[PDB]
This record gives C-alpha cells, sequence and structure tokens, in this order.
RNA sequence: GAGCUGUAAGCAAGCUUUGAUCCGGAGAUUUCCGAAUGGGGAAACCCACCACUCGUAAUGGAGUGGUAUCCAUAUCUGAAUUCAUAGGAUAUGAGAAGGCAGACCCGGGGAACUGAAACAUCUAAGUACCCGGAGGAAGAGAAAGCAAAUGCGAUUCCCUGAGUAGCGGCGAGCGAAACGGGAUCAGCCCAAACCAAGAGGCUUGCCUCUUGGGGUUGUAGGACACUCUGUACGGAGUUACAAAGGAACGAGGUAGAUGAAGAGGUCUGGAAAGGCCCGCCAUAGGAGGUAACAGCCCUGUAGUCAAAACUUCGUUCUCUCCUGAGUGGAUCCUGAGUACGGCGGAACACGUGAAAUUCCGUCGGAAUCCGGGAGGACCAUCUCCCAAGGCUAAAUACUCCCUAGUGACCGAUAGUGAACCAGUACCGUGAGGGAAAGGUGAAAAGCACCCCGGAAGGGGAGUGAAAGAGAUCCUGAAACCGUGUGCC
RNA sequence: AUGAGUAGCGAAAGAGGGGUGAGAAUCCCCUCCACCGAAUGCCUAAGGUUUCCUGAGGAAGGCUCGUCCGCUCAGGGUUAGUCGGGACCUAAGCCGAGGCCGAAAGGCGUAGGCGAUGGACAACAGGUUGAUAUUCCUGUACCACCUCCUCACCAUUUGAGCA
C-alpha cells in the first residue's frame, strides 16, 4: 500500500487518514476492553499502517530541506 | 500533538463502576502524565457532552509470583467524570 | 529436500518398505509428517470433548533423512539434485532426466 | 522459495507463490536519568522566562523551538579620570572537559615488611600505590660520536661479549659498555642569522613588513660577496622534505550458488551405520546428525563461481610544486646561558670519591674561526668533532574485541566465582564478601477405563524393547534403618 | 548416627448447648462466667509496603490440632480551591560566577542561592458502602483572579493607580 501511500498528496495523508485510523484504534480499545471483538488482529494491522504513514510523511519532510 | 484520543485508554467495568454509572458518573483510564484539564476537554471533545467536575487518583504496582520468578504490575492512573443534568449519556455499551 | 504434498518412500525403520505423501512439514527440526506411517495410540486426556475418548489412532513425525522421493520415470528411490533454472531453479531427479 | 505469528509446550484470532517468516548494505523513529548544560534536587522528579501555535476572555490549560560556565573572533561602550578596567550583543568549538581495556608508554611524587643469622650505611626498589598526559603504538635520530688504524659513519630490537670490567660495614650483593654476527633501511630534511630589494612606518634617523635568499656547513668549511648553468623535468604521489582534489582498472570484507557414487542380497534385533557374501566414487575417506559403529541417507567437504549498496588496499592518468656548478677581500657563521662558587640534591652499574659525564635550585659570569669541545681529576703533544632551534616511516611492545583453527589440557568437589534466569540468592549502615543447583524415552506414545480412599497414595487394565522408566524419572556403592530364617 | 522417644512446647479463666464437616478440646452462633480501664481504650508519627475487602484452598509455615489465619490462588478497593507539602519566607549548616592560596589532586571564600525542627495563609454540621470520606451526597459558607458578553454609580496629568 506504500505506493498508494506515496501517490496521495501530504494534507490527503494526515488530514482525515492519520486521524481515522487514531479514532478507528480508539473505538477498537473501546469495545475489546468491554469483552466483544471477536477478530484481533485489527489493532496490530491499524497500527502498522499508522507507522507507514507517519515515516512516508517525515521522509517527504526531510527530502524538502 | 496531544490528540485527544491520547488521553483516554479505556473504560472500567466492576460492580463499583456500574453503581457510579447509575448517577451519571463515569470511571475511565488515562494517561499517567494528563491533569484534569485535558480530562475535562477530551471527553467534552469525543463524545460531545458537557462535564461538571473531574476527581483523579493514582495507584501503584501489585507483585506477582508466577512460576519460582518474581515481578510487578504497571502503575495506574483512573478518572471519574460527572456529567450535568442536562447533557446527554455517554453512550459506555 | 522434501516439501509438503510428494510420494516419498520409507527407506529405514519399522515402516521400511511403505510408502505414501506427505501431510506436514518441520523445517525447524527436520521432522516430515508422512500419511499411513508411524502409527500410535494416544490415551486422550479425560473427556474434554463430546464423548470421553481414550483411545485413537493417529500419525507421528519421521525423521526427514529415513525418506526420499521417487523417479517419476523408472519409479523407484533416486537422489535429488537442483539448478536446471527454466525460468527459475526447480528440482530434478539423479536416475533420469525428469523434473521433480 | 514454503510455510509463519521468539523462549513457551496452552488457546482463540490471523497472514503468505500478487511471495511471507528469515539473512546482509543504507536510512527513519528513539520516553525519562546520566558530563547533564534554563533554575533547583534525596539519579529516574519538581518550577520557569522569550518567540510563535491550539483553545475560551484570562488563568494556570496545551504543543513546537531557544536560554549553563570557560576559551578564542569581530563589534560598540567605556567608571573613578580627558584612557585603559569592567559591560553588552555576534557567529563559537559539530566545546571538551566525560567514559574506558584490571594491557602496552612518557612524566611528577614515592613506602614498608624482608635479607645481611642482631642493626643504621646498603638490599628490598625507583617496586606497590596516588596524580597528570597521550597513541594505535609511544619513546628515541642524522655526531662538538665511538676508537687508536688498516679505522668506521642517524635511531631502535635479538645473539655474543659476561656474571667479565667495575662498585661494596671489600659484607650480603648490584652490575655495564665498546668490538663482532643479524632484522629493517632515509644524506631525512627544514628554519632571516650576514645580505638584498621594494613599504611604511618614520623627528634626520629607526624597525618590522613582505618577498627573495641561506645552513643535505667542520678537514672550518660553508654562506654574504664573485665567474657559469635551464629552467622543463623531476619530485609529491601527498608518509618528514608546500598542500587541496578528481577519473578509470584489479584484488579483498560484510548474505550466497553449484557440487560424484548402494534401498545390493542375507542374519540377529524394538530399531542396521554391525556380521557374512558382492559392487561403485574420489582434486571430495574434514566434521555433525539419523531408533546401534555410514566415502556412496541428510546437512555438507575438494574444486569452481558470485554483489544493488557501503567499505580496505594496489596501479595508472589527471592534478599541483623552478634550478644546480667554478673565485677570494670585509661580513655572518644561526643559537649568551657557557663554564664557575658553595649548597643541596640529581642521575649515572659507581655508595663524593682518584674521579670524568648529565640535570635542578642560589650567587657571580665569555669569544668569535689566527675560534670552541672531547679522548674517566688536571698536565703539554697528537687524533676526532662543531653545542646553547625544529620534523622524520620500517624493523619492536600489548590484547577489550572480530574471524578461522589447534591441543600425550578439564569432564560437574574438575574446568572461569558462574555448563542451570550468577556477581543472582543471602550477609553488612557502608566500602565490601559471596554460594548451592547437569542426564525419562528414538518418539510424550506423559498411564482412556475399573476398584479402595475427603485428597495424597496405591492394585488392576493399557503404551513401550524395557513401568523395578512414571516427573530431582541413566547406573546406582558405604555408613544408617528394617522383615524372615539355620546354629548358639 | 549416639545422647533419646529424653529436655523443652516462651507470664494470663473458662463451661455448656447448637452448627458445619471425611474428620472438631482448639473454627462459627448463643448464654452465663472472668481480665484491663493516666489502659490491654481512640487518633496518628517515624518506619513497613498490600499486610486491607469478598470467594475458593488444605502440599509447606502456625512450637499440638485445624473445616481456621497477618499463609496459598483469583477478583476488587484509596476521589480535595479550604487538611499536610510545592508554583511564599528565613536559622544552624552546605554549595559557590569572578577571587585568594597550593608539586598535582585540591583548601577557603564575596555577590547569589538551597535548607524546617520555626513565621504567613480561605469550611462547618449531618448521611451513606463489604472495603474511602473536613475529599463522595444534602444543606448553608468563605478566599484569590478575569469580564467571554454584561449592569448601576462613577474617567486622564482636571491623577486614578505607585513598593
Amino acid at each position: 500500500m506504500k505506493a498508494n501511500e506515496i501517490r496521495d498528496l501530504t494534507t490527503a495523508e494526515i488530514e482525515q487518514k492519520v486521524k481515522s485510523l487514531k479514532e478507528e484504534l480508539f473505538n477498537l480499545r473501546f469495545q475489546l476492553a468491554t469483552g466483544q471483538l471477536e477478530n484481533t488482529a485489527r489493532i496490530r494491522e491499524v497500527r502498522k499502517a499508522i507507522a507507514r504513514m507517519k515515516t512516508v510523511i517525515r521522509e517527504r519532510e526531510i527530502a524538502a530541506n | 500533538m496531544k490528540d485527544p484520543r491520547d488521553v483516554l485508554k479505556r473504560p472500567v467495568i466492576t460492580e463499583r463502576s456500574a453503581d457510579l454509572m447509575t448517577e451519571k458518573k463515569y470511571t475511565f483510564e488515562v494517561d499517567v502524565r494528563a491533569n484534569k484539564t485535558e480530562v475535562k476537554d477530551a471527553v467534552e471533545s469525543i463524545f460531545g457532552v458537557k462535564v461538571d467536575k473531574v476527581n483523579i487518583m493514582n495507584y501503584k504496582g501489585k507483585s506477582k509470583r508466577v512460576g519460582r520468578y518474581t515481578g510487578m504490575t504497571s502503575r495506574r492512573r483512573k478518572a471519574i467524570v460527572k456529567l450535568t443534568a442536562d447533557s446527554k449519556e455517554i453512550e459506555i455499551f | 529436500h522434501v516439501k509438503k504434498g510428494d510420494k516419498v518412500m520409507v527407506i529405514s525403520g519399522k515402516d521400511k518398505g511403505k510408502q505414501g505423501t506427505i501431510l506436514a512439514a518441520f523445517p525447524k527440526k527436520d521432522r516430515v509428517l508422512v500419511e499411513g506411517v508411524n502409527m500410535v495410540k494416544k490415551h486422550s486426556k479425560p473427556t474434554q470433548a463430546n464423548p470421553q475418548g481414550g483411545i485413537s489412532n493417529q500419525e507421528a513425525p519421521i525423521h526427514v533423512s529415513n525418506v526420499m522421493p521417487l523417479d517419476p520415470k523408472t519409479g523407484e528411490v533416486t537422489r535429488v539434485g537442483y539448478k536446471v533454472e527454466d525460468g527459475k531453479k526447480v528440482r530434478v531427479a539423479k536416475k533420469s532426466g525428469q523434473v521433480l
């Protein structure tokens, strides 16, 4: 998904992207705490996706100078 | 930086928690370095309700003895928020 | 030198002569699980199932050096050798000119 | 190139041939403490100021950057006082003080026990230890030398000289050097001193300012002065001798690829790698596994090959850098702290003495080449050599590491204190001291079911080659504790 | 191993009836009886660190027993503008920019700081859970700061504020 990450422009790669993933992780952890989640690999894959987005943004910023 | 969803971690569900929840009070676990004001704003932003007061407290770690080894569990910080009478109720499932 | 889903022939042990297919592989310990070989009578744990259950007949792993494959052409035991690079490295038989 | 989500064996939930997991090169993120550096502090924590930014009107609320002391560089500002102190603001210094490898080397302080059959002089010993500097090695270097003829030619290290010459309550003891044989190689070089030009200070004058130029200088002959020489072609190959850089080839290091030949028959066994009867491979009988002892079963070995990317050497090209010889009449000869006088030290193998030689404090204190030093007090002849300014690779020392190996070395009271969650458990206020503890089976195939019992534990039945193999589960001795019985 | 089934079992009043349980001199309930009361009462330092509350347990620890426990295994429990400390002050002492001494390492010390055992400083009654309460709940209060939008008297050296 890294290529698709590059294709998006910078604001789109943070605004309404690293925010929806954050809120989804929040809801997922709430459901797990309550006691009804079933599928549990979602947490790990969401966290990995967030890290990917942050790293590509930082790479762009570093290359900009 | 300091997104509001970073302050709240997970709800607390015991008999005491439900007893308090009967009276428009809700119990959370929050980050160990966050003061009451960020908790208040975070609850206001995430759910969209009205907050009246917040009370906070600190907990220590516990010693366990699994096997022949010994260790300790991590510290905790707990918050109790009280909504106003007009505000709606937070849908804690 | 052999993987899952291959016809092999056991050449040593109490089951020499028998042959079958591979059902699982354990590259970590060099053990393989050939079908119909090395049967065991496992005394199942107290209930923990719809019936009680105390007598089963399943397979047990065999060391990988005790099996080795069959030649497609002649049809017997044959040593293995790589490097045909027909667009990709591919296993070949030595006592023949064939593949896999 | 087929399974995978660490020990870790449960258990759900998932991913991968659109190639995972995994191995190597380069990148990104990196909470708080710690030299710790915004201020403070009982290491792991509290409290700020200035710029922006989020949020309401502010606060404390929140986020991102900056703010230590000292040293060098410029600036403007200058007390008492018409100047210099002192004060600000700059870019600093990728400060470096901080750490370590319990090793190796330079320098400054510097013991005692012990020996001498007691003990001062001696020895232990410039050792142990403390402090300050470093570097991958440091230190030492191009004769004011050895020495005694035929003389050799910077330093360092090994063999021999030799337990010799010498010191010494002449005791105990300490203890050289040169000559000769080797390892590496460097006649390695640089400095404004006499002079010149110019400038620019500068009262005429000066005296620094930059340039040439000069010292591979002693047989005292060089240099300043005085007749030639070709300045491109040699040296750096940047390792002393000025110093910055590029571009191509080759060999390595960090990951890998390929790789010959028996299921031979037969016997015993739970299981053949073993016995007997037969064959093959070899630049490959080095190793480790597999249900017993394998060159032909597996991972491999001998040989051949390999790299996007970082790195280590070598060669070449580019590329920078300007000279060496004949002649005598004044001047420089680079170097004024030498060498004394006590007085102490101080090192010399040498203990102040017959004593040369080297350094450190304190008083006086040179001449100039028709000069000066040395040849173990001085004393005249002869023979060697020119101090008071710098730089220099190689041959040597030592392992915290990394890679590959090897032992007429150990085999669990041995070998590291530690083969096991060891500097742990325990002991101490603290510096500090410091253990015990390996083995089921080839494979859990780790005892369904029945009976006694609250359970623990047994008796059957089953798995296994073995259950006397059943969880500190290979073999299992002695002390020690019991039951039965032949003779007293 | 012997000594040896020997010495000891660490100041104190219990008795009966029920209960539970495989099992009770030792555990729960009841009734009588006994002991302390300028404490053996309550609240709370230093120090300890989960020992606190509820449900299970019967290997080891309790100088006996044990169905019990400050023991073992799982879950829970500690709420502050006013209470104690920090965004306040200093004592003895300690550290110390420049500075003065000293083979080095270091010793002392000015400006300035740190440091309570002291000085300043706004909240009281009642109720409640198996485990917290001047903190939670109900009543009545006080203190410092701001004007988001206000309101009424009252505005520039005709001085409000100022140490």
